[PDB]
């Protein structure tokens, strides 16, 4: 038994380096990032690309996998960063039919999806200049008008193209999970701040759900 | 082709004895 | 005795409505607060710093009614303790240090519900030690407090109307100075001080989940949380603000003026801090969905 | 490879210093061996000989790789050749596996003191205890070392049965409970040495007296 | 007949969800892997901890014990998979070769002996190494979709593997061909495992059942499942006997399943989480279960 002490006080040495290696990683909040090619994935903010930033004394761990079933691996991450490019209507489609498959995912039905419409410069002059016609791939267009300088037009069709994957949120969320969309381009610095502040909220939806104020 | 179910089974029940 | 005491001694208020009182809040709060310790202890796989201070007030909402079951006696039978001396101490002692252990514990829920949502600092790992810390730390101190109601005489036989009163009638001396400081420090002490910290707590709570600064895509969700802030608020106010403030004026007109006559007010004002203890249940843990799922 | 060197002092190179419990064992000009001390990973514990106990010290620093060793009060007992040992405890380790160059209760004894050996014999060594090493484990804490003249004692036997790693197949030790043997066959030139066995139940850890092979 | 297991040891160390997790074959020994980034080696009789190995990538999917207890191998989204040296004479565990070359992620891996790892990928192929130079002496080519295990013969003469593409094919290892084709799952296949004779093989799928294959016949041999669960099954595992079946369901408790009789038989459920890896010792004698919930259970 003299070994066998020497043993289980090995143990212990390996318990207290797991623990301390634990606290160390607690604190650091994961982000997976999905989207369609031709998207701002990589310029908006290893076999699998990573991203480390911090925040107000946050730090955030923001995973790409180039190389779906993986998905499973990212259940328990603080939010998913979803990025679309609103400009193209031909593949919004393929995009919006992409975002179902994410939010109504079996093991993402508590993971909040940060919804980031991407490239709305493109979209902005893409229907200020007439060029391309939404109603095209959307009839309901026709008919949608905005309930909120900015051109009347493009923000028109930009609320337009939020509602489609909004509806398609609020559907089946219940809320278990929240979308958070938001419109931004390649040059804007504040989608960092973005992520920090929907953390922050879908932290706080978290205690209020576990402390039984929900 | 159909005893090979029987063939498993007494198989398990030979070694079943000596687990 | 006065011919005013004896009336209520043997009138309709305590012969007859206390003993319904005390029949609904046993029959809807043991079991119920029963099912919440299942929960809690059985199916709950995780010690979550919140089931630590909700278990511990399940069980001192528990413990409280489970004496009633012979105050229910006490009323039918006329104001009449056959059971004992013994008896009639440990079920005011266990009524009153129960009652004013939920006290404590539901100030425990509203200042930890505080720290969380207003500062997210995220170290739960070791908060579940903090929260069992602090559980020990305040049912040593009711059992401290609850002694002098174990070493005191309670129960007074009045040959005037052939009954035994467990604690409705005392002496004076007892009431005026062994009574006006044990009392006088339970309300002040266990009650408003706590009181100060749940009322506090949770109107902050409120402020924070009012500001502009929240996201508004949780906005259907975060009002609904501020909802039942307000029902938790509101029952701890109105269950134990009645009962606590006659007990107060009650025993400061006797060391002044020797008036007695307010433990009337104060026996039927109690009669809302019982009720809290049924009340706890569908207000703290049974409005949550996956709460309800356990228990099913 | 792995080297301790000593001059008390020792001086650890080429293994996992840190995660290795460490030994003193003493030899007088001609007495045996005698476990001076033990520190274990960490420096969690530390144990002393009777004949030492409070009166030597035990340090290590791992920051370094150096273990350390001060006498508080020298007398002429203390004259005796120091050895550096390291041991590393866990499931299938193998204490007591490297020893240094060296720096200038259970009773077991041995029934031979020397013996004439020639190559191609089958000899074979013996020892005697005074309690069983067979615990309920099912391990016997019986351990082999060899000391060939001029140089340390090496690890041959741990635990009365397991070859320790680099040494030939020719080294097999055996026995159970109280009486153990320890059998080299196809004697070789390189064997000649005197050997010394050892327990691990109890502490201190009391060597043989030593049997001197010619 | 019913079965009752109860948990006779709880190891606990990890501090996140628990992945894979492979016997040692000594049935003493066990090497678990966990998002952590940690490949812990545990003293199942003792629960005490041997080596704590960090791991390059965290997102492990699959842990290995080689047979000769020298070497574990880990692998996950990194697309490679290490080799670790456990008899290093340092004292400490260092890597000893990584298995890159898999164009997706690796999704099980299994020593057939020292110098010669089989690992199966989500890039719809399977690879035969040797770790001593790190090439790739074959490749198994043939699926349609990710391959989601593996599982080696007794005699490691050939080995089997189920695909998303819900069909289970098995290989010759000495000549790289597909030699079975096993097909009726209606969604991926999740878990494979061996029965003990080494003629036949266990299925686990996300289609909310287990089916047994025959290398002889192909054919639905039987068919584990019941109406009241309705969720998929993460690993498989046999006893010894062969007998006995036990898979590890999302529903978060293992089933023990009659291998012949089809019918359950048992339940597991110790675990807060989705039950990931369920392996039965080579001594038959123990039971271990990880799951989500980040603990390992001895189960005998
Ligand atoms: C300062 C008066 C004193 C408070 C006492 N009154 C009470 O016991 C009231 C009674 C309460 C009944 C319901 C209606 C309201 C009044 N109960 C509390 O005040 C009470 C209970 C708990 N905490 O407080 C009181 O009138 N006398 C006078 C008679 C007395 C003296 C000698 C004596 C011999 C045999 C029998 C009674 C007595 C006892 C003292």
């Amino acid at each position: 038994s003299a070994e066998d002490k020497a043993a289980v006080e090995r143990s212990k040495m390996i318990d207290r380096n797991l623990r301390e290696d634990g606290e160390k990683a607690r604190r650091e909040l994961k982000l997976l990032l999905l989207g369609t090619g031709e998207s701002g994935k990589s310029t908006f903010i290893t076999g699998i690309i990573e991203y480390p930033f911090d925040l107000q004394k946050v730090n955030f761990h923001m995973f790409d996998v180039g190389g779906r079933k993986w998905i499973q691996c990212f259940n328990d991450v603080t939010a998913i960063i979803f990025v679309v490019d609103s400009s193209d209507y031909n593949r919004l489609q393929e995009a919006l039919n992409d975002f179902k498959s994410i939010w109504n995912n079996r093991w993402l039905r508590t993971i909040s999806v940060i919804l980031f419409l991407n490239k709305q410069d493109l979209l902005a002059e893409k229907v200020l200049a007439g060029k391309s016609k939404i109603e095209d791939y959307f009839p309901e267009f026709a008919r949608y008008t905005t309930p909120e300088g900015e051109d009347p037009r493009v923000t028109r069709a930009k609320y337009f193209i939020r509602k489609e994957f909004v509806d398609i949120s609020t559907a089946s969320g219940d809320g278990r999970h929240i979308c958070y969309p938001h419109f931004t381009c390649a040059v804007d610095t504040e989608n960092a701040r973005r992520i920090f502040n929907d953390c922050k909220d879908i932290i706080l939806q978290m205690n209020l759900r576990e402390y039984n104020l929900v | 082709v159909s005893k090979a179910a029987a063939d498993l089974m007494a198989y398990c029940e030979a070694h079943a004895k000596e687990d | 005795v006065d011919e005013f005491s004896a009336s209520v001694l043997t009138g309709k208020l305590t012969t007859v409505f206390l003993p319904i009182v005390y029949t609904i809040v046993f029959v809807v709060g043991l079991p119920s607060n029963g099912m919440a310790l299942w929960v809690f202890l059985f199916r709950t796989k995780k010690k979550h710093p919140a089931v630590i201070y909700m278990a511990n007030l399940a069980l001192a909402d528990l413990l409280s009614v489970i004496w009633f079951p012979l105050k229910i006696a006490y009323h039918i039978h006329g104001n009449n303790w056959i059971y004992g001396e013994a008896l009639c101490n440990v079920l005011i002692g266990f009524f009153y240090g129960n009652m004013y252990c939920s006290i404590l514990f539901m100030t425990c829920l509203s200042v930890q519900r505080y720290w969380v949502i207003v500062n997210p600092m995220g170290h739960s790992r070791k908060k579940a030690n903090i929260a069992i810390g602090i559980s020990l730390a305040i049912w040593l101190l009711i059992l401290l407090v609850t002694i002098p109601l174990y070493v005191v005489k309670q129960t007074i036989f009045i040959p005037a109307l052939n009954i035994t009163t467990c604690h409705d009638v005392l002496p004076e001396q007892l009431l005026v100075g062994d009574m006006f400081n044990y009392f006088l420090s339970l309300a002040i002490g266990v009650f408003l001080f706590p009181a100060f910290l749940t009322a506090s707590a949770y109107v902050l709570m409120i402020r924070m989940l009012r500001s502009s600064a929240m996201d508004e895509n949780s906005e259907k969700k975060r009002k609904r949380a501020i909802k039942l802030i307000v029902t938790v608020l509101a029952m701890y106010l109105i269950c134990f603000t009645p009962s606590n403030l006659l007990l107060v004026v009650h025993y400061f007109l006797i060391k002044s003026q020797g008036q007695s006559h307010v433990y009337a007010l104060y026996i039927v004002a109690l009669c809302l801090s019982t009720l809290n203890s049924c009340i706890d249940p569908f207000v703290y843990y049974f409005v949550s969905h996956d709460f309800r799922d356990h228990a099913k | 490879d792995v080297q301790l060197v000593e001059s008390l002092s020792c001086s650890a190179s080429g293994f996992a210093f840190s995660s290795f419990g460490m030994h003193w064992v003493r030899q007088a000009p001609e007495k045996g061996l005698e476990w001076v001390a033990y520190i274990s990973s960490g420096s969690g514990t530390i144990y002393y000989a009777d004949t030492v106990k409070g009166r030597f010290t035990i340090s290590r620093d791992d920051p370094k790789n150096t273990l350390f060793l001060q006498m508080t009060s020298l007398r002429s007992e203390d004259t005796a050749m120091y050895y550096c040992v390291r041991s590393i405890y866990y499931y299938g380790s193998s204490p007591f596996d490297f020893w240094g160059q060296g720096t200038t209760d259970i009773v077991m004894t041995q029934a031979t003191s020397s013996v004439p050996v020639t190559p191609g014999e089958s000899v074979s060594i013996s020892c005697r205890s005074s309690k069983s090493l067979l615990h309920s484990n099912g391990n016997t804490y019986l351990y082999w070392f060899l000391q060939r003249p001029g140089q340390s004692p090496q690890l041959l036997i741990y635990r009365m049965s397991n070859l320790a790693s680099g040494v030939p197949d020719r080294f097999s030790g055996s026995g159970s409970g109280t009486a153990f043997t320890l059998t080299i066959s196809r004697l070789e030139a390189e064997d000649v040495g005197v050997y010394y066995c050892m327990q691990h139940l109890e502490y201190p850890l009391t060597f043989g007296a030593g049997t001197k092979l010619e | 007949g019913r079965i009752q297991m109860r948990t006779r040891r709880t190891l606990r160390g990890h501090l996140a969800k628990i992945y894979a997790m492979h016997w040692g074959t000594d049935s003493r020994l066990l090497v678990s892997a966990s998002q952590d980034g940690k490949l812990i080696i545990w003293d199942s009789y003792t629960t005490n901890k041997v080596h704590a190995i960090p791991l390059r990538s965290s997102w492990v999917m699959t842990c290995a014990y080689a047979p000769s207890g020298n070497y574990v191998a880990c692998g996950g989204l990194d697309n490679i998979c290490s080799i670790y040296n456990l008899k290093t004479r340092e004292g400490n565990v260092r890597v000893s070769r990584e298995l890159a070359g898999h164009t997706g992620y690796l999704s099980c891996c299994r020593f057939l002996d020292d110098n010669q790892i089989v690992t199966s990928s989500g890039d719809t192929t399977c690879a035969l190494w040797d770790i001593e130079t790190g090439q790739q002496t074959t490749t198994f080519t043939g699926h349609t979709g990710d391959v989601m295990s593996l599982s080696l013969a007794p005699d490691t003469r050939l080995f089997v593997s189920g695909a998303c593409d819900a069909s289970a094919k098995l290989w010759d290892v000495r000549e790289g061909m597909c030699r079975q084709t096993f097909t009726g799952h209606e969604s991926d296949i999740n878990a494979i495992c061996f029965f003990p004779n080494g003629n036949a093989f266990a299925t686990g799928s996300d289609d909310a059942t287990c089916r047994l294959f025959d290398l002889r016949a192909d054919q639905e041999l039987m068919t584990y499942s019941h109406d009241n669960i309705i969720c998929g099954i993460t690993s498989v595992s046999f006893s010894k006997s062969g007998r006995l079946l036990l898979a590890g369901y999302d529903d978060f408790n293992c089933n023990v399943w009659d291998a012949l009789k089809a019918d359950r038989a048992g339940v597991l459920a110790g675990h807060d989480n989705r039950v990931s890896c369920l392996g039965v010792t080579d001594d038959g004698m123990a039971v271990a279960t990880g799951s989500w919930d980040s603990f390992l259970k001895i189960w005998n």
